[PDB]
RNA sequence: UGUCCCAACGUUGGGCCCGGUGAACUGUACAUUCCAGUGCGGAGUCUGGAGACACCCAGGGGGAAGCGAAGACCCUAUGGA
RNA sequence: AGGGAAACGUGAUUCAACCUGGGGCCCAUGAAAAGACGAGCAUAGUGUCCGUACCGAGAACCGACACAGGUGUCCAUGGCGGCGAAAGCCAAGGCCUGUCGGGAGCAACCAACGUUAGGGAAUUCGGCAAGUUAGUCCCGUACCUUCGGAAGAAGGGAUGCC
RNA sequence: GUCGGGUGAGAACCCCGACGGCCUAAUGGAUAAGGGUUCCUCAGCACUGCUGAUCAGCUGAGGGUUAGCCGGUCCUAAGUC
RNA sequence: GUGGAAGUCUGUUAGAGUUGGUGUCCUACAAUACCCUCUCGUGAUCUAUGUGUAGGGGUGAAAGGCCCAUCGAGUCCGGCA
RNA sequence: UAUGCCAGCUGGUGGAUUGCUCGGCUCAGGCGCUGAUGAAGGACGUGCCAAGCUGCGAUAAGCCAUGGGGAGCC
């Protein structure tokens, strides 16, 4: 398919939200990313 | 008001282009045209921009490959920052 | 070391399209027994392998002359075609 | 060691199918360290990496057969599979024959042997399918 | 041809998409109308009383 | 012409044993049963007899009116379409 | 110029692509618009914006799954074969991932399947299933018929290699 | 698939060689839709992978898509607003 | 002889269809699958994409067929406890 | 006396129970419009390292003034 500039920006963001909670945040909060999305198992919008 | 240049895109590939092709890579505002990138770059580093290639990245930002003239040296312009 | 003739008649008990594999195992079990060594210790030179697969996986020869040697600190046999 | 990456690079550098690239079994360690395309070309120059030869089907037996058949053999009822019209296109064959016959008559006319009226007469009869071949035509011409 | 699994294979058409007005993946790109907020059909926002229990 | 008389032998994948992976159906309870009887007239469980040392492997499914589905037939409802 | 380790060919046939014609059919008549041509040449400047990774499927798509299902286009000119874009075999290219293995002559039983003497549909609701026949050429071909057909009727012969 | 070998704490299935095979309108090559980073590199094995795994479409971190002359863009179709 | 017509014939060319096996499967590979067999294959043909018709309404070479696994009146929420 | 039945003991599995309450439910008093000077809502951004939430808007967890507050804060 052919994505537009806006679509691309959104896919970009979704990929970014797909990172893990940084290690330091665990220490800083004395102790999960509920928005983890696999390209195969999950489906994005649009 | 938004600025054209955001910061230098420094990666292995960016280096090869700088050492081997006299090109500097930047992360620019995606509303910026090649022309605006060319100008901005010249006014900030005092060089002559010969060509500019852009790409809207999967990081959500725009990337510009700016080639300088044989008169300017990428390796040096980049070394002062 | 010595020269031995291995009978591969027992490979017919295995489904035809797979003789080669079975044959290759018989050979190993034969040298292991006749040279008093563990099947783990028998090394078959590729020559033997190629000999047994010469006519494909289903057409193995009924016998095969094999030259094997015995020795070392854990006991073993190295064998090849002849 | 895992040389699959190099296999992909070698295939491209050598410009050959991955399945034809050969890696010297005694130099896995060295090829393993090959990270760049340049690293590959270098190993190639040392012959550590090579390309196997692609085969081509032998046409020897084909040529012997082609000869027998051109000589007229191996084409008996037991060797034919297609219908007659399949083995030789009847319309195509008619174009062959009728063109030959018309060329023939064409030459005899310029040559002077035939008057534009005899020619015309013969021509029409040929197009009418009166002559099986040129020979048959020539024969008829001689009364 | 089964109306089930075998008929699920031809489903590669895009219809509903992220809406420019409400953000829901409900903008029907073929109709140019949002099934969620009414964008493309109504200036006013799509809403009905039946979206909740009568007395609430 | 193995559809049959009338079945045989063989081939391949299973099946069987071993390593690894590892569900589901179903379960009021008890339960080694069989023959008779009785009982809401179609009982592993009541009554009388008979048989019965425990556990396990493979099998083909006689019984549990086996599992699966609040009978789609029939009637009834001041039911529906 | 480039490319090739090297040689770095010449002719021919059959000829996809591509080009250009002739014929036939219609109670069927087979888009439109932008644009181009018409309408020369030098030199110079400008040519921004969006897409571009990868899969494209017996693991990247839809089907809750790394699902034996479903899912469009182009490569229809690789060799032998032959009527053939058919079978079978083989290149180029891809693959051993239609992804659990080891052992028992490996029994009973089951799935697919081969062969079965004599008989030959006795089987069965029923020839279900299986089998028979088979390509090509020559000869030859009934009733009936809307004269088109029936027809590959039927039946008989031939078939390799050198 | 098999025999050797490589790496590794660990190897039937990760890699190299040989031998043996499979796919020929496809199991090859290029792509539309659709997916959306699945692409490449490095480091890993608690998860996913019909067994195992040192491998991976898995986990983590980085990197990667460059156009006057390929598409879009422009035109108009059924038709839509 | 030429010509090459046909809702023409043969045909697993591609492609479309789905007769029999009442085979395999039937906690499936699969909420309609697999294999063999079989029908059509220049036309009332098959197909991709775009587009139109909407629920007592469409669409229907008519089977009460089809309108997203939903049809003798789709689906969702509401009326509604 | 294997396979095993019943009850308990030690350990586990499980998360009931009791205790606890940063949340709910309901009642009451007060108050009450916003938007072309572009609202409400959404999108995407924004942190040294930043995935979620909150805040904020290219001056982006913020800038200025006055008052309060106070030796801490990010
Ligand atoms: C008549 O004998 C009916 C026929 C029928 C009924 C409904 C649908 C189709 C045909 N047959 C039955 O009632 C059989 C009932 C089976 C009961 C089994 N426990
Ligand atoms: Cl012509
Ligand atoms: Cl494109
Ligand atoms: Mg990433
Ligand atoms: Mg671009
Ligand atoms: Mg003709
Ligand atoms: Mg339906
Ligand atoms: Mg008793
Ligand atoms: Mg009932
Ligand atoms: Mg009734
Ligand atoms: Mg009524
Ligand atoms: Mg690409
Ligand atoms: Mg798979
Ligand atoms: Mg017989
Ligand atoms: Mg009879
Ligand atoms: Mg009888
Ligand atoms: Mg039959
Ligand atoms: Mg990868
Ligand atoms: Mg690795
Ligand atoms: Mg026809
Ligand atoms: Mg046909
Ligand atoms: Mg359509
Ligand atoms: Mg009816
Ligand atoms: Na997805
Ligand atoms: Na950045
Ligand atoms: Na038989
Ligand atoms: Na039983
Ligand atoms: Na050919
Ligand atoms: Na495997
Ligand atoms: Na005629
Ligand atoms: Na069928
Ligand atoms: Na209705
Ligand atoms: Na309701
Ligand atoms: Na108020
Ligand atoms: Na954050």
């Amino acid at each position: 398919g052919k994505k537009s500039k806006a679509t691309k920006k959104r896919l970009a963001k979704l990929d970014n939200q797909n990172s893990r909670v940084p290690a330091w945040v665990m220490l800083k909060t004395d102790e999960r990313n509920h928005k983890r999305r696999h390209w195969r198992r999950n489906d994005t919008d649009e | 008001s938004w600025d054209v240049i955001k910061h230098p895109h420094v990666t292995e590939k960016a280096m090869n282009d700088m050492d081997f092709q006299n090109k500097l890579q930047f992360a620019v505002d995606d509303r910026a045209s090649k022309g605006e990138v060319a100008d901005a770059v010249e006014e900030q580093y005092d060089v002559t921009v010969e060509q500019v290639n852009t790409q809207n990245t999967m990081d959500g930002e725009k990337k510009a490959v700016v080639r300088l003239s044989e008169d300017d040296d990428a390796q040096e312009v980049a070394s002062r920052i | 070391e010595r020269v031995v003739t291995i009978p591969l008649r027992d490979a017919r008990a295995e489904p035809n399209h797979k003789r080669a594999d079975k044959a290759m195992i018989l050979i190993r079990e034969h040298l292991a027994k006749h040279f008093s060594v563990d099947e783990d210790a028998v090394r078959l030179d590729p020559s033997i392998n190629e000999a047994a697969w010469a006519r494909g996986r289903a057409n193995t020869p009924s016998k095969i002359r094999v030259r094997a040697a015995r020795f070392e600190e854990e006991g073993e046999a190295i064998v090849e075609a002849e | 060691t895992d040389l699959s990456a190099q296999k992909r690079l070698a295939a491209d550098v050598l410009d050959v199918g991955k399945n034809r690239v050969w890696f010297n079994p005694e130099r896995q360690g060295d090829i393993a360290d090959a990270i760049t395309r340049e690293d590959v070309r270098e190993l190639v120059d040392e012959g550590a990496i090579q390309a196997k030869d692609k085969k081509g089907n032998s046409r020897g037996r084909a040529r012997e057969r082609q000869k027998k058949r051109a000589k007229g053999h191996q084409k008996g009822a037991g060797s034919r599979k297609g219908k007659a019209g399949a083995r030789q296109n009847s319309k195509e064959d008619w174009e062959s024959r009728i063109r030959a016959q018309r060329t023939k008559l064409r030459e005899l006319r310029d040559e002077g042997t035939l008057s534009s009226s005899q020619y015309r007469d013969l021509y029409d009869k040929a197009g009418g399918g009166e002559f099986d071949s040129v020979a048959d035509l020539e024969r008829y011409i001689d009364a | 041809t089964g109306a089930g699994t075998p008929s699920q294979g031809k489903k590669n058409t895009t219809t509903h998409t992220k809406c420019r007005r409400c953000g829901e993946k409900s903008y029907h790109t073929k109709k140019k109308v949002c099934s969620s907020c009414g964008f493309g059909k109504s200036a006013k926002r799509r809403d009905y009383e039946w979206q909740s229990k009568a007395g609430e």
